[PDB]
RNA sequence: GUUUGACCUCAAAUCAGGUAGGAGUACCCGCUGAACUUAAGCAUAUCAAUAAGCGGAGGAAAAGAAACCAACCGGGAUUGCCUUAGUAACGGCGAGUGAAGCGGCAAAAGCUCAAAUUUGAAAUCUGGUACCUUCGGUGCCCGAGUUGUAAUUUGGAGAGGG
RNA sequence: GUUCUUUGUAAAGUGCCUUCGAAGAGUCGAGUUGUUUGGGAAUGCAGCUCUAAGUGGGUGGUAAAUUCCAUCUAAAGCUAA
């Protein structure tokens, strides 16, 4: 909430408010019954690739440390391999 | 609908069964031309998506075209200027191998109007493209308004322009603080900020 | 000295307003009649920032009425020069 | 018989007293293979049968372990022309069959039984086991007198 | 001291002469629209809305297209709307009651002044009004009165803002400060 | 049945009917791409993302209804003008180069597919042919098409059931 | 304006509840090379290699890690002044 000046944590000038409505492309890419029963399809036909494999056995090796910098070397970025280390853990914990 | 799993099956593409088609595919496709006439989609939801319909006057051909860096062809690699150009083998040709291979088809076809084109297969040599292609004599397009825009005649050679969507990428073309040097045409905008305006009464 | 990028002159918008001045903002038509009625229950207000002022600065001498002036920003001079007359400053955004 | 049945319909409801009653409930293979994959995920096919000739295999791959999964009898026919012949075109690629007549319920009811056995219980193992080591007999020659 | 003339800049010169016949031609062109349109402005109502950039948000300003909720609130559709000479913005939101009820008014007025023909037939002659907005003019809300009485309560806004600065400057260190008991 | 056919793929015809080329190229869309000159001589640099060369269109072209600008009390497709500004910034930090948001204005216009089972009826479409009131309509017959043609839906929403 | 045809009980708009709400991949993105830009620990493009996700993804003009926030919805398309 505004505090009316200029400067501070919340300035800015005193308008009542609104909460107008949720906007539709907002929840955009959440996923659907249909997705997710369409992509465990898929990863049930096709399996893993090559580095999904080298990463199941670095993780039960070598730790998740190495698996994530493998991952965000074969992948670009850190916020990716995390995810696809999640991923791979999951996949062994259900497996296993 | 088996579209969506087309869609994640085709996006899983170092899977073995993948990797299999395309092994395979890659063959055929080099035993045939280089330029050859398909009968129908390799991938009908890519197709599907991009603005192909299965009825008459829509067409696909499949195209190849060689990879790697483009080549001066001067003689003996000399430039005869100053040696700061460059390495001679080290040039990239802003238009992408999509577009090339949209341009010979297009020239190839040249009754018809590309719409489109979509990645199949790759070597280290080759890499394959299917392009979709239009009619705008049949009768079929020219009625059914959704596509009887392509008949009209700034719709020639878009691939060679650079409007398709390959084209617009290549040309820069987006809204932001990055695509300000090209946005209205990178030309455009150059000749009118390196131009001198002067009015009547002079500001 | 030191660089910034993208700096746009909008962030930096901050005229000012000597307290000199500070009745030419009221119409003349109404200035005589605020003057002589050194009224404390019924003082003009002056919006500064309508007419196009951020700061408000202190360089000379008002008169002893009083006045409420509403502005962002102040300097201590400029409300210590107000205070003395007997004039509030309320601060806005 | 379409129009047949569309001229009939017309003089028995736009003059007559009936809403549908005309032409009865009809009973028909299905064949499109979207309509198809949308029986299946609701669980309305009794029977799938699927092409082993398809262009691009994409298109089919994933539907055995599909209806393996929504617990489907489906089975892979040899002809993908040989469907097309029983719905009146030239390719079908799918066919499928999610209700018929009581006269065929047990015979449908037997064939599935029949198509279980011999087709799933004698390849359910097929997920694994992969194919295609095959040489040519000159080379099957060279390995067998290599090995003897 | 930095006079950009080193190019070839006697090719890319251009002179306007052609301010004159421009406005011509412009004016014809806003004649013969307007008897294509006859019964019609030649103009879209447009709402107001209040600038952004804190050098502007003082002013009040008129804007492209009203909102859906604007309209819903008004009691009419976006394409009837669209239709009967309204401008339509779907990606502006509403966060602010002051011009929500604003524009409202102005759709209220607008409906209220206008007359629609039937589809059918009559066509009652009219005599066009060539400029909404000038018959909708965007008005500068009021913020306070001229006069009022002083009330002081000795907390010295200088003072104010400094304490304000000081605890925007020093926020993330308190934090972790408390984070550290 | 070592027969008779269906499909798929690839061909052929002076087969029926149409279509591309070339010219012009002031403006427009891309590609490719110099040096003279100016910097002391000069590799960076500048001349210049220019000239020459190539491909491709129209009466305008391109762009265009946000994977935008912003940090505001928030604005709201694109294009062009005034201004922002010779500024932020780049650079042997030298010669020199160099935008953009905001604001005022001109003109104003919004929309479409894929991804959804019609499944109690491929409801869709080209062509051939006979008539007609012929920029087309009706009937009939080959065909395209279920590896998906119509209606319905496009994120601002929207659909199904009630 | 004046007739011709009322097409249709065929399409469209609207209120409340309920279950849903599919949204584009050798693509985004990252590394390197060349080129370009005012774009500066790298503005755009192209070539080679690597290669995703779905409360996800892009951007937020100082390179990273952690916690939040704001704003849009790409990789398909048409359109006068």
């Amino acid at each position: 909430v505004k505090t009316g000046i200029a400067i501070g944590l919340n300035k800015g000038k005193k308008v009542t408010s609104m909460t107008p409505a949720p906007k539709i492309s907002y929840k955009k890419g959440a996923a659907s019954n249909r997705t997710k029963f369409v992509r465990s399809l898929v990863r049930e036909i096709a399996g893993l690739s090559p580095y999904e494999r080298r990463l199941i056995d670095l993780i039960r090796n070598s730790g998740e440390k190495r698996a994530r910098k493998v991952a965000k070397k074969r992948l670009g970025s850190f916020t990716r391999a995390k995810a696809k280390v999640e991923e791979m853990n999951n996949i062994i914990a259900a497996s296993r | 609908g088996a579209y969506k799993y087309l869609e994640e099956l085709q996006r899983k593409k170092q899977s073995d069964v993948l990797r299999f088609l395309q092994r395979v595919r890659v063959w055929e496709y080099r035993q045939k031309n280089v330029i050859h006439r398909a009968a129908r989609p390799t991938r009908p939801d890519k197709a599907r998506r991009l603005g192909y319909k299965a009825k008459q006057g829509f067409v696909i051909y499949r195209v190849r075209v060689r990879r790697g860096n483009r080549k001066r062809p001067v003689p003996k690699g000399a430039t005869y200027g100053k040696p700061t150009n460059q390495g001679v083998n080290e040039l990239k040709y802003q238009r992408s191998l999509r577009a090339t291979a949209e341009e010979r088809v297009g020239r190839r076809a040249a009754n018809l109007r590309v719409l489109n084109s979509y990645w199949v297969n790759q070597d280290s040599t080759y890499k394959y493209f299917e392009v979709i292609l239009v009619d705008p004599q049949h009768k079929a397009i020219r009625r059914d308004a959704r596509y009887n825009w392509i008949c009209d005649p700034v719709h020639k050679h878009r691939e060679a322009r650079g409007l398709t969507a390959t084209g617009k990428k290549s040309r820069g073309i987006n809204k932001g603080h990055k695509f300000n040097n090209t946005k209205a045409g990178r030309r455009k905008t150059w000749k009118r900020q390196n131009t001198l305006s002067l009015w009547r009464y002079r500001k | 000295g030191m660089r910034y990028f993208h700096k746009q002159q909008a962030h930096f918008w901050k005229p000012v307003l000597n307290l000199d001045k500070l009745w030419t903002l009221i119409p003349e038509d109404k200035r005589d009649q605020y003057l002589k009625s050194a009224s404390k229950e019924t003082a003009p207000v002056i919006d500064t920032l309508a007419a196009g002022y951020g700061k408000i600065l202190g360089k000379g001498r008002i008169p002893n009425v009083p006045v409420i002036v509403k502005a962002r920003f102040v300097s201590k001079l400029a409300e210590e020069k107000i205070r003395a007359a007997g004039g509030v400053v309320e601060l806005i955004a | 018989e379409k129009k047949e049945r569309l001229t009939k319909e017309a003089a028995a409801v736009a003059e007559g007293k009936s809403k549908q009653d005309a032409s009865p409930k009809p009973y028909a293979v299905k064949y499109g293979l979207n309509h198809v994959v949308a029986l299946i995920e609701n669980k309305k096919a009794k029977l799938v049968l699927i092409a082993n000739d398809v262009d691009p295999i994409e298109l089919v791959v994933f539907l055995p372990a599909l209806c393996k999964k929504m617990g489907v009898p489906y089975a892979i026919v040899k002809g993908k022309a040989r469907l097309g012949t029983l719905v009146n075109q030239k390719t079908s690629a799918v066919a499928a069959l999610t209700e018929v007549r009581a006269e065929d319920e047990a015979a449908l009811a037997k064939l599935v039984s029949t198509i279980d056995a011999n087709f799933a219980d004698k390849y359910d193992e097929v997920k694994k086991h992969w194919g295609g080591g095959i040489l040519g007999n000159k080379a099957q020659a060279k390995m067998d007198k290599r090995a003897k | 001291l930095k006079n950009h003339f080193r190019k070839h800049w006697q090719e890319r010169v251009k002179v306007h002469f052609d301010q004159a016949g421009k406005k011509v031609s412009r004016r014809n062109a806003r004649a013969t629209r307007a008897a294509k349109i006859a019964p019609r402005p030649l103009d879209l109502l447009r709402p107001v809305v209040r600038a952004p950039t804190v050098k502007y948000n003082r002013k009040v300003r008129a804007g492209r297209g009203f909102t859906l909720a604007e309209v819903k609130a008004a009691g009419l559709t976006a394409a009837y709307a669209r239709t009967i000479g309204i401008a339509v913005d779907h990606r502006r939101q509403n966060r602010n009651q002051e011009i929500f009820d604003a524009n409202v008014q102005r759709l209220k007025e607008y409906q209220s002044k206008i007359i629609v023909f039937p589809r059918n037939g009559k066509a009652p002659e009219a005599e066009q009004v060539l400029s909404a907005a000038a018959t909708f003019p965007i008005a500068q809300p009021a913020t306070d009165v001229e006069a009022r009485a002083v009330q002081d309560n000795g907390e010295s806004a200088f003072r104010t803002l400094r304490l304000a600065r000081s605890e925007k400057k020093f926020r993330g260190i308190r934090e972790k400060r408390a984070r550290e008991k």
